[PDB]
């Protein structure tokens, strides 16, 4: 199944935020779709999740802010949490949960299994009755059999993620510059190149090269918060030395918060 | 905020056993069905264990989760270096829709090998000469541990500010690879002599140069 969450990367304090998560392979009517979320160094955090016709379970914590709604037309549910703060940025995961509560009979403590039960006691079932001794004055001990309650809970399938970002800072592109390889900056048969992703915000940006089609020895590094408050980072794929004047290398830069892709094609330089 | 405890660091080496416990209460661990997830840096949480001890579809045979009363454990044998992520428990509390995870637990994966870096200073492009801006690049990769410190140095003398330097986050291949930049005007860059990145990594100081007069 394929979860794809939806929805701004960015939203002022104190807004609402409201995300979007479209389901592909799968009805929305059985299965429960939840959200879960991680601030940055904290632990996985339960949201909430709709289940069958709309049984909407929260986290008692946070169930105030906390609203799910469900389409299953569009197939797709919503998650909305009012009144954000920088707390509340974070990954956001779309989720199918599997809800469950097994349900296992038993008599009470004392209580064995037995036959004796009369009808009118209405246990709804032959092999429900249980027996506890002989008392002095009521007699044979007759009960029904208790239910007792399994709860069974886990996330079977994880969407890949949306990071939010709580800030009043507005959303800006970045501009990608070439890290190009020099007659000095090689190591032999090997050459590092590589792009600058500077002055973006919010997070995140990924990068690939080629269009995916070079993929050995990249490495996309994490970003730098600067003093001006955008973020930076650097993309670098190792390549032979030889092949700099002959293939053609092209860093895919990709910052879906302001809805912008960079292809910029890194030169050798002539140092 | 309430978690479930776990541990926060754990250790084994490669080939050895780990166990990691997810402590917790009878609302929650005693009525079992624990599960377990994967949180590799750069992906999305991957379901390892549920039901205290089935494993996921695709998850190998050495993940293997348990439990004791109100405390549940992950074991994961024949460690490898891929393993090194961060682990959480979970359960539901007196609710099959209601659920609260563990504090999380950090696998590091002893015994791998030692690495040295391979530094490489890029010195600002034209392109962004032009947009009067002028950043030097410090690019460190393949080295272990994931442990270094990085100076920048002008003319032979420190730099007094201007430098931003990225934790080490882990490669494709294991290694661990972190990035260093030094922000000047156009005037700086042209004004000094050279400029020097300077990487220290378990007893070895790499340090490379550039200079606009090679430009």
């Amino acid at each position: 199944v394929q979860l794809r969450e939806s929805g701004p990367s960015l939203v002022k304090p104190s807004q609402t935020l409201s995300l979007t998560c479209t389901v592909s392979g799968f009805s929305l009517n059985d299965k429960a779709v939840g959200w879960v979320r991680q601030a940055p160094g904290r632990a996985l955090e339960w949201l909430g999740s709709v289940s069958t016709g709309g049984s909407t379970t929260y986290n008692p914590g946070l169930k105030p802010r906390l609203s799910i709604t469900k389409d299953n037309s569009k197939s797709q549910i919503s998650l909305t949490v009012t009144s954000v703060t920088t707390e509340d940025s974070a990954t956001y995961y779309c989720t199918t949960v599997h809800q469950t509560t097994k349900t296992t009979k038993e008599c009470p403590e004392g209580y064995n299994w037995d036959d004796g039960c009369g009808s009118e006691l209405g246990c709804g079932g032959a092999d429900c009755c249980c027996w506890g001794g002989v008392d002095e004055y009521a007699g044979d001990l007759y009960s029904c059999c208790s239910v007792a309650h399994t709860y069974e809970w886990y996330v079977d399938a994880w969407g890949q993620g949306l990071l939010v970002t709580v800030s009043s800072a507005s959303t800006k592109g970045p501009s990608v510059f070439p890290l190009a390889p020099s007659s000095k900056s090689t190591s032999g048969g090997t050459a590092a190149l590589g792009c600058l992703v500077k002055d973006y915000f919010p997070e995140p940006v990924t990068v690939s090269w080629n269009s995916g089609a070079l993929t050995s020895g990249v490495h996309t590094f994490p970003a730098v918060l600067q003093s001006s408050g955008l973020y930076s980072l650097s993309s670098v794929v190792t390549v032979p030395s030889s092949s700099l004047g002959t293939q053609t290398y092209i860093c895919n830069v990709n910052h879906k918060p302001s809805n912008t892709k960079v292809d910029k094609k890194v030169e050798p330089k002539s140092c | 905020q309430a978690v479930l405890n776990q541990p926060s660091s754990v250790s084994g080496s490669l080939g050895q056993r780990v166990s990691i416990t997810c402590s917790g209460s009878s609302s929650n661990v005693g009525n079992g069905y624990v599960s377990w997830y994967q949180l590799i840096p750069g992906s999305a949480p991957r379901t390892l264990i549920y039901g205290d001890t089935s494993r996921a579809s695709g998850v190998p045979d050495r993940f293997s989760g348990s439990r004791s009363g109100n405390t549940a454990t992950l074991t994961i044998s024949s460690l490898q270096a891929e393993d090194e992520a961060d682990y959480f428990c979970a359960s539901a509390e007196d609710s099959s829709s209601n659920a609260v995870f563990g504090s999380g637990t950090t696998l590091t994966v002893l015994g791998q090998p030692k690495a040295a870096p391979s530094v490489t200073l890029f010195p600002p492009s034209s392109e962004e000469l032009q947009a009067n801006k002028a950043t030097l690049v410090c690019l460190i990769s393949d080295f272990y541990p994931g442990a270094v410190t990085v100076a920048w140095k002008a003319d032979s003398s420190p730099v007094k500010a201007g430098v931003e330097t990225t934790t080490p986050s882990k490669q494709s291949n294991n290694k661990y690879a972190a990035s260093s930049y030094l922000s000047l005007t156009p005037e700086q860059w042209k004004s000094h002599r050279s400029y020097s990145c300077q990487v220290t990594h378990e007893g070895s100081t790499v340090e490379k140069t550039v200079a606009p007069t090679e430009c």
